């Protein structure tokens, strides 16, 4: 069901959005119970399907090479992009994981040896970050994780939704702003409730999601197809191409700075919540045909779980992060009432602190600094039910070992390192010790 | 059955929160469809929670909680209507609003 | 011409302007980094606020004269003597219309207050300073506009309980001592500029502190 | 008294603006103790009554003379009049602040110190004068009935004290107003400069939001 | 500092073209506005050095 | 002649008696609260 | 002894972002101009 | 420079992977660098480096 629905229906955010819509579902469609070679055959036709429609494939006028000075694998995906990536490591690591990967390859490239290729790559995601922090900060909040993204137009009235046009986007703009506490706690007075729905009404997504079945969406295809101006440079509309020239040029005369290496480490650095460290992980692993006739056993429902949080902090991370960027007494109020520990939030702030002192240069007590860092160091911690076969055990390696016996249709598959290879870290590993 | 099991069952009961404002939860002010009001020409709107939700709180002079919801709209009529376009979302099931 | 940086714009004695004879006040557009929307004609979102201080300058707000009367309250004969009213190419041919469209309610930066703290500092002020001296009218519309904002909500919270208030901050003050460089009235306020800003406004012969 | 001076010594340590919400919260809750607790020792040393320790409304009925078995047998019926439904078990169990029997006739007083006094008065009455009422008509029953040779009379009076004493000699014509409204003028003091002064600026949101909270 | 001189002239330039286009007070507002830590006549004097 | 060229100084232009540095390890807050703790002043004398 | 003692001081030694900074900065350029050695002979070519 | 040379390949290491063998390197450097911290300090002032 989600195989053959992950190719009708079109998001129209973009080429990243697309392509991670259909790259996630295609990664559910493995969890319910999907064979790993069915779901890589689904992630290259949607991944073939999406790149014609945005012409990012190698042969027509959207091809990244033909407009910057770098390889088609190492352009990041937000612009031409190759979503051509295994489905373990889209089921294992996550979606924007790409990104992530390269990014750190560019910076371990960038040191030993100062080369003007990798400089390039930095550059070019120094742009994307550039044109990401132009919109609503809250889009980086949940969702798909990205260092930043080209935004494309919503070829769609606002005056279809009834209370759409009931505050300004400016007024929404500066709003959230003023009151960025209310990107991590929903709000609970009707003051600022009202506000909050109305810039959830507006989202491009939400927009979308509403308009998911209208002829209306057949304008944002026609009008990609066409290569007209769908994208974002500055305060006016351009074409893709327009991007890729402008991510050129700024990515040309890029100079590396202290403070964006500080924050492109921050990108590269250990994150909030316990994650596995699914790249080395297969990276060192090692499968073993074993000569043992295939057994059907039942099928049992298991919790893969891959983003935990730290028993440290007595309260959720969003809880702290509000109640540290929380100013006003109702917000103040809103963020008591969200909280489950209202008295351990200081500490639990202190701690926050501390631990990001202590891995990172950077200070959380400025405004600005913990408004730039905290969307790139917490994360969503949305749970996932997995189906599995016999006696795998509810652990994340548990599932991720099974996935790697089930890639052969036929073949009974061993894994040589059979021992306990979790890597659960967070940026809180020291402060016991210390 | 249930008598053997009555702690437990009151702390369920009464851990379902009835006392927290009702359009803060997320199940509220989803993209799932829900009826809107009656038009001019006499039939019911299809339009969706959030919409809804947005309408009674720019009509209403606070957040009320379930049962204060509840009581309010006490004397207000059921109406129900069959969606215009179906599905429409991940989370809409049903072929009634 | 492009990557024009307008939002580093900084303006530091007024910013004046004139369209068919309505004078303007460009300072908090520029401190509030829309000088680019104003220039091209782009929306923005401003309060009310700053609004009334943008297109009329001349007339004083509500929040002075509140203090005012404060400041009777407390003490009479030293008030600040009030005579005003209350409350490539691209060219500009409505430009009050333009900044009317920016408009809009509830973009306020509201700041917690202390009710006692604040009568305190009232008082410090009335004793300090002599406010009696020299005329508001023809007072700095810079200097008037940062006073009006470090002044910002002190009446809303005590002329409508003085008297409480008052005899609270007697007992806090008499019992055990205070130091008038740490009352804390708002959230908003740092005692090192205000001082400063009423030294330059209201000069006080140095001699006397001294000699 | 005491809780005072250690409170004081306390607080003379702590430098203007150093002190975390949650320890403004609670050394506020402690002075608002200990103003109750002076306001609750010149009413024991205006009625000469050496009730230290505070006795539930059964022990107090038990001190009377009222035997338990007729106590036992109403701890199974219920408060209709109660706002909550609570039973009369909970209500028994609950201690008064202060008690004098003299006779049949038993007298229960509540006090509570703020501003707003008919807010008090009115919050104290609704806790207590429907039990107690309950319980009145519950005896008048048992007496008409025969289990007790003499009626039992019950008065319920509250009275609140503002903040600055002025009032308090108006409902209480006491000897001792003088030193009882220069201390509470002193913990009133105390109680200001704790939460206006020394909160750290930082969290001056948080200590309004808490005090919202836990007394409004 | 070329990339600062730069940005301060282009700014200067479009701030005195606007000026150019509407009735402005070029020298009164030349002596009000301010960028990073030179007013903007000590930048025409700069540039005119 | 410190006096005098201090007089001079004081009496023409204003001088803001918290800016006045005595010497290079002088911290006017630190100072000022020290000699507050030692000598006990009635506040109500400025602030009534 | 201090070799003992490097071992372990080393065994048991956790990195900082400070001590990484004050890494780098021995790392670091210099504030004297420096030829890149280290780059020229790696690359460099020599024929008879 | 050889000194220079292995603690550039250590940070190296350490990125990218961490290992253990090249934070003891790490450590070996804290630990010379705190036995250096407890004598004149114009010692490292000229001289070899």
């Amino acid at each position: 069901k989600i195989l053959l629905g992950s190719l009708s229906d079109l998001p129209g955010l973009g080429y990243f959005d697309d392509l991670a819509a259909a790259q996630s579902r295609c990664v559910k469609a493995l969890d319910l119970g999907a064979s790993p070679q069915v779901a890589q055959l689904a992630v290259a036709l949607c991944t073939s399907k999406v790149e014609r429609l945005y012409g990012t494939a190698p042969g027509m006028v959207n091809h990244p090479a033909a407009y910057l000075q770098v390889k088609h694998t190492d352009t990041p995906i937000p612009l031409g992009g190759n979503g051509a990536m295994s489905i373990m490591e889209l089921a294992t690591a996550g979606i924007g994981m790409s990104d992530k990967n390269l990014l750190k390859r560019a910076l371990l490239g960038y040191s030993h040896k100062r080369q003007k290729s990798m400089l390039y790559i930095l550059g070019l995601f120094k742009f994307l970050m550039k044109l990401s922090d132009e919109t609503f900060q809250h889009e980086r909040l949940g969702q798909f994780s990205f260092i930043g993204k080209v935004q494309w137009k919503i070829f769609t009235p606002k005056s279809e939704f009834e209370f759409a046009d009931m505050y300004t986007s400016k007024f929404l703009e500066l709003w959230s702003s003023q009151h960025v506490t209310y990107d991590y706690i929903i709000p609970k007075g009707r003051d600022n409730l009202l506000i909050y729905l109305v810039r959830k009404l507006n989202d491009p997504s939400i927009v979308t999601a509403m308009t998911m079945q209208s002829p209306l969406q057949l304008r944002f295809r026609m009008q990609a197809k066409q290569h007209m101006k769908v994208c974002r440079l500055d305060g006016e509309w351009v074409t893709f191409r327009e991007v890729l020239a402008a991510a050129n040029s700024f990515a040309e005369n890029y100079s590396a700075t202290s403070q964006d290496m500080d924050l492109f480490q921050t990108l590269t650095s250990c994150t909030f919540s316990k994650e596995y460290a699914w790249k080395d992980f297969l990276n060192g692993i090692h499968c073993d045909v074993i000569p043992t006739k295939q057994v059907q056993r039942a099928k049992v429902a298991r919790t893969f779980t891959v983003r935990e949080k730290d028993q440290i902090i007595q309260n959720s991370i969003p809880a702290v992060i509000g109640y540290k960027f929380a100013v006003t007494v109702e917000e103040m109020s809103d963020v008591l009432d969200t909280a489950k520990f209202p008295d351990s939030l200081s500490v639990d702030l202190k701690t926050m602190k501390d631990g990001v002192y202590r891995e990172l240069g950077l200070d959380i007590s400025l405004p600005d600094v913990m408004k730039r860092i905290a969307p790139m160091l917490y994360k969503s911690s949305k749970s996932r039910v997995v189906i599995v076969q016999g006696n795998v055990e509810g652990t994340a390696e548990a599932i991720c070992r099974y996935w790697l016996k089930s890639m052969s249709l036929v073949k009974t598959i061993r894994v040589k390192p059979h021992k306990e290879v979790l890597q659960a870290v967070s940026i809180f590993n020291r402060k016991e010790d210390i | 059955v249930l008598a053997t099991k009555s702690s437990v069952v009151a702390n369920s009961i009464l851990s379902k929160n009835w006392e927290e404002p009702y359009f803060s939860q997320t199940r509220n002010i989803s993209l799932k469809g829900m009826s809107g009001q009656v038009q001019e020409d006499g039939h019911l709107s299809s339009s969706v929670t959030i919409i809804e939700a947005i309408r009674y709180l720019s009509n209403s002079r606070h957040n009320p909680s379930l049962l204060k919801l509840y009581e309010e709209t006490r004397e207000q009529k059921a109406m129900a209507r069959i969606v215009r376009k179906y599905q429409r979302t991940e989370a809409d099931r049903g072929f009634f609003i | 011409i492009r990557d024009i940086r307008y939002q580093a714009v900084d303006a530091v004695s007024n910013v004046w302007f004139i369209h068919k004879g309505v004078k303007l006040y460009l300072n908090p557009i520029i401190s509030s980094g829309l000088l680019e929307n104003f220039m091209k004609n782009l929306p923005a979102a401003i309060p009310p606020a700053a609004y009334s201080l943008i297109m009329n300058r001349a007339k004083i707000s509500v929040d002075l004269f509140m203090f005012n009367d404060l400041l009777k309250l407390i003490n009479p004969r030293n008030t600040l003597d009030l005579s005003g009213l209350e409350t490539g190419i691209v060219k500009i041919l409505e430009p009050v219309r333009l900044i009317k469209s920016w408009v809009s309610r509830g973009l306020s930066i509201e700041k917690v207050y202390s009710p006692v703290n604040i009568i305190l500092m009232s008082r410090y002020i009335s004793k300090t300073f002599n406010l009696s001296t020299k005329q508001v009218s023809l007072l700095d519309p810079y200097d008037l506009t940062e006073l009006e904002s470090i002044v910002r909500g002190w009446g809303e919270c005590v002329i409508d309980q003085f008297e409480s208030l008052d005899r609270e901050a007697q007992n806090m003050v008499v019992n055990k001592g205070i130091c008038p460089e740490d009352v804390i009235p708002d959230s908003l306020f740092s005692f090192r500029h205000t001082m400063v800003l009423l030294r330059r406004l209201f000069p006080q012969d140095s001699i006397s502190s001294f000699y | 008294m005491d809780k005072y001076r250690e409170i004081h010594n306390k607080l003379k340590e702590f430098s203007p603006g150093t002190l975390t919400a949650v320890e403004c919260i609670d050394y506020l809750d402690r002075l608002y103790a200990v103003r109750h607790d002076i306001v609750d020792q010149m009413i024991k040393h205006d009625w000469s009554d050496n009730k230290d320790s505070e006795e539930a409304i059964g022990k107090v009925l038990l001190f009377a003379g009222v035997p338990s078995n007729i106590i036992t047998a109403l701890e199974k019926k219920i408060i209709p009049n109660h706002p909550t439904g609570k039973s009369l078990k909970a209500f028994f169990k609950m201690t008064p602040d202060n008690y004098k029997i003299s006779g049949t006739t038993i007298e229960f007083v509540e006090v509570t110190v703020t501003a707003d006094v008919d807010k008090g008065i009115r919050e104290k009455k609704l806790k207590y004068e429907a039990g107690l009422t309950y319980i009145e008509q519950e005896l008048h029953k048992f007496f008409l009935k025969g289990e007790i040779p003499q009626p039992y009379k019950i008065t319920f009076n509250v009275v609140a004290v503002r903040t600055d004493g002025s009032n308090i000699t108006t409902q209480w014509p006491s000897r001792r107003n003088d030193g009882v409204v220069q201390y509470m003028r002193l913990v009133q003091a105390e109680i200001s400069y704790v939460r206006e002064h020394l909160i750290k600026t930082e969290e001056r949101a948080a200590l309004e939001a808490m005090f919202n909270l836990k007394f409004n | 500092g070329q990339q600062k001189d730069l940005a301060a002239l282009k700014l200067c330039i479009e701030v005195w073209r606007w000026c150019k286009a509407n009735s402005a007070p070029y020298r009164d507002w030349f002596q009000a506005l301010w960028f990073e830590d030179k007013t903007f006549s000590e930048w025409l004097d700069r540039f005119c050095r």
